[PDB]
């Protein structure tokens, strides 16, 4: 049997879909999702971490110079300077007063101790969602997991479930991705030239196996002070652990709809973000034939009380006068409410629990093919703020049923009877002429 | 408040329409010098006849 | 110094880029395309194999029954059967005529070879071009492979270099492509669950190593006839293979814009669509000193013979005065020609070759900050077909050239002088009024 439906994408939120199927007792599916991560797609632009300045040993000439044979290394800088006297623990060093040379370089790698603790700049592209769902109907009730939109309709139970088309795939994510150790940020990251140093992303590599970082890191040297020996340098701070402290604001944080963000892989997990539509190939033996469901005839419904509550609000009694004892099932034909449970085992008396939104449950009722109307006014509850999300989704807030507008079923009167017989009386003597 | 400005105009409206019903019922006995005017008296205060 | 360029996507075509950077020595310079690899990212979902139909020896027995277990398997078919009585090597194997019971199980497992070739079913998308070119200004003829979306851009001899992004952003893909060993095919596939057999994709797994798969075989197996011992079994033939040999359309045949299809991993190569951005830094150090700048006086130019070819068939020789020479450049002022070197030597007089598509070009010059005009005749050529494509990118047919265009400069019309007449004949009628 093919049939679809239309379900709301939120946690918990227990929904009813009811079947009028011919020749059988009617039937009710109840279905919730609890894992909705929308998995994305992700790419690569580069990596980043800190760096280690590996400064070589000093070398000095006693009146004799060299120069700076290169070195395929990265920021291989190198220089030569004269005008030396360098001093050590014996004191003097040489016998050659002005003539003497220094010689020295730097080069700088991407530090060791960052393979484990590193940043990843990510582009990203379009996400699909992950539900997993209970499917909660006659026979005991199975658990499903399925990708929202790859179609791919997994089966229970003799049973063949497609889902979606998820609809505008609207994503928590902009398109220059950066990820931390357990986090992730929305930046710009600047795109594989490091036009400023001392910013994020100042040394980079290709992944963690690339030969050959790029370093924009903005070193010179300098020339040695008078006297003693030593290698000076002045380049700027490390970028990185510069950058570490000015995140201060996660997408944990201003992620819209909730959505829980986790890594390796990223996902984001059980967002409000719109609906699902569903259909159903369903199977034609799991019905009951209606010879044996009985068919309870000469009803009429009640109610008990009403309230404007999130859990489980208004409570209705019926009346029903049985002819074979068995069981069916219940269904409300409207949004105005949803109901706690599916089935009664249907002996006489039955207790329903429901939930109304804001004025007025109009309410058609069904048990086995048999309608039923039912009204109740409502008493609004008097609490505050709550710990648990609603219950009664359907948000509805008009009526007419004896309370709601009646002072304008009396209002609207008066008008078209003065001025239709006040032009009738009119024509008595603009008839006659 | 918007119900209540609709309930004000119409309400209006239907007083133009009584009073000029009543206008066009009553001016053609502007002229024609004896003024004997019947039982309809319950509109058009007495003028000298 | 910087500037902003535009170049056709194809390959032969050269590319010249000519400054205009006031107070020194012009310049241009010379790019040329020899790759550009387009690859989209994959996304898979199932594969598939031939599967082996494999089945163990059959449970017999006589002089009493048995069941059955049906254990967590691929399609597990069993059943019994009542009198089974049979034959054997000598003789027979019961006596319990009315109680000789067989049993018969079978399964399906993915066959030895499904480990070395399938169907990779790729959900592909978002493609994104590479390229390889060659730049070649004053004293550089260096090579460099760069990404073409916006961020990727480094470097080439101490000069700064960025390309892209693309100007349309178009695939020659789908969205729901398959592979194979070495091609790629534009078509459906079955939405992992609906595999009806025979068809391609009777059965899937998500990898290599998904433990359990999907299979719709329709596998059933029936009674043997007396006297030998085996199992009958029916289902449809292992429908890879059927797949095999009605493919009837690779994409390496029918692709678009000749962009040739290549795998491991699956792009496409040398698509001759759209044109590229591109933006450089160029340092000073390429430029030399207007002082130091061959200086020419009296620049005029002539031509020889024009072939309305593909090849650079143009020759132009070009008379130009003298008084201090050097290595001077050349340029074309249109989209009309094209010219052949970058550069001449200068040397009383000079020869170019020159290229067009139109018969009446008239490309001014440009040499070393003296622009002067020439145009030219030309002439179609003897040969019908080619071996090599176009170098002349500006084909652009209506030039005025004041040779055919002249025809309609005589068409002029002074008869608009005669409405005049008319106009005023119409006055000296009115003036006496
Ligand atoms: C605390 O614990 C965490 C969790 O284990 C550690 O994090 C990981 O460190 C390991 C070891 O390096 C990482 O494993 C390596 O990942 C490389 C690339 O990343 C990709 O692959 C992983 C799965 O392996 C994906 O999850 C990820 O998204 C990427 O797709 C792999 O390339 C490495 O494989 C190796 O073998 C191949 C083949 O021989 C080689 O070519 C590789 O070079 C390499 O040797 C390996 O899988 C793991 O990814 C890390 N997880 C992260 C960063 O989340 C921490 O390191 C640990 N703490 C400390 C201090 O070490
Ligand atoms: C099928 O539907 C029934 C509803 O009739 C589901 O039942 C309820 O199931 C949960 C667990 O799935 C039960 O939970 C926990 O039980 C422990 C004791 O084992 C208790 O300490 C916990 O506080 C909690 O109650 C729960 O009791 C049970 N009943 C109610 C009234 O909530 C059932 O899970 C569905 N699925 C299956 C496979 O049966
Ligand atoms: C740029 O320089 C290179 C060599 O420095 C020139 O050469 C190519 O040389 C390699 C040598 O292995 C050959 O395999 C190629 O076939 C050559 N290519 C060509 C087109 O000749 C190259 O020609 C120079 N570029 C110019 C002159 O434009």
């Amino acid at each position: 049997y093919e049939h679809t439906a239309v379900i709301p994408n939120q946690v918990g939120f227990p929904y009813k879909a009811h079947v009028a199927r011919e020749g059988y007792s009617p039937l009710t599916l109840q279905m919730q999702v609890v894992e909705t991560s929308l998995e994305p797609t992700l790419n690569l632009e580069y990596i980043t971490c800190d760096y280690k300045t590996k400064v070589p040993s000093p070398y000095v000439k006693c009146c004799g110079t060299a120069e700076c044979r290169t070195q395929d290394k990265p920021e291989y800088k190198c220089a030569v300077f004269t005008g030396v006297y360098p001093f050590m623990w014996g004191g003097a060093y040489c016998f050659c007063d002005s003539e003497n040379t220094q010689m020295s370089e730097a080069y700088v790698e991407r530090a060791d101790v960052c393979k484990h603790d590193y940043a990843a700049a990510y582009r990203a592209h379009t996400a699909s969602l992950r539900a997993k769902i209970k499917v909660t109907y006659g026979t005991v009730n199975q658990t499903v997991e399925a990708y929202v939109n790859g179609d791919h309709a997994v089966t229970i139970a003799g049973t063949k479930f497609i889902f979606g088309p998820v609809s505008t795939a609207w994503t928590p994510f902009d398109t220059k991705i950066v990820v931390y150790k357990g986090e992730v940020y929305n930046q710009d990251f600047p795109p594989y030239g490091a036009g400023q140093p001392g910013r994020f992303g100042d040394i980079q590599s290709r992944t963690l196996d690339s030969k050959d970082l790029y370093a924009n890191t903005g070193l010179k040297l300098a020339r040695p002070a008078a006297g003693n020996i030593h290698v000076p340098y002045t380049q700027t701070p490390s970028g990185f652990k510069t950058w570490q402290k000015d995140r201060d604001s996660p997408l944990n944080a201003k992620a819209p709809f909730g959505c829980t963000i986790q890594t390796n892989p990223v996902r984001a997990m059980n967002c409000a973000v719109g609906n699902i539509p569903v259909s159903m190939d369903i199977a034609d033996s799991a019905f009951t034939r209606l010879t044996d469901a009985p068919i309870i005839s000469e009803l009429l419904c009640t109610v008990s009380t009403c309230t404007h509550s999130s859990d489980f609000g208004g409570v209705a009694v019926l009346s029903y006068k049985v002819e074979k004892a068995g069981r069916c099932d219940v269904h409300s034909h409207s949004n105005v409410a949803v109901l706690q449970e599916v089935s009664i085992e249907a002996e006489g008396r039955s207790v329903i629990h429901f939930s109304t939104a804001s004025a007025a449950p109009s309410f058609i009722v069904s048990v086995c093919s048999s309608r039923a109307t039912c009204t109740a006014k409502c008493e609004p509850p008097k609490d505050h703020v709550v710990t648990y999300p609603a219950n009664h989704n359907g948000i509805t807030l008009p009526d007419l049923s004896s309370t709601a507008m009646t002072w304008a079923q009396h209002l609207a009167g008066g008008v078209g009877l003065l001025i239709a017989l006040a032009v009738l009386i009119l024509v008595i003597v603009t008839c006659i002429t | 408040v918007a119900v209540s400005v609709v309930v004000l105009l119409s309400v209006a409206a239907s007083v133009y329409m009584c009073v000029v019903a009543r206008n066009k019922c009553l001016t053609p006995y502007a002229l024609t010098p004896g003024a004997v005017v019947p039982v309809t008296i319950g509109v058009l205060c007495c003028a000298p006849k």
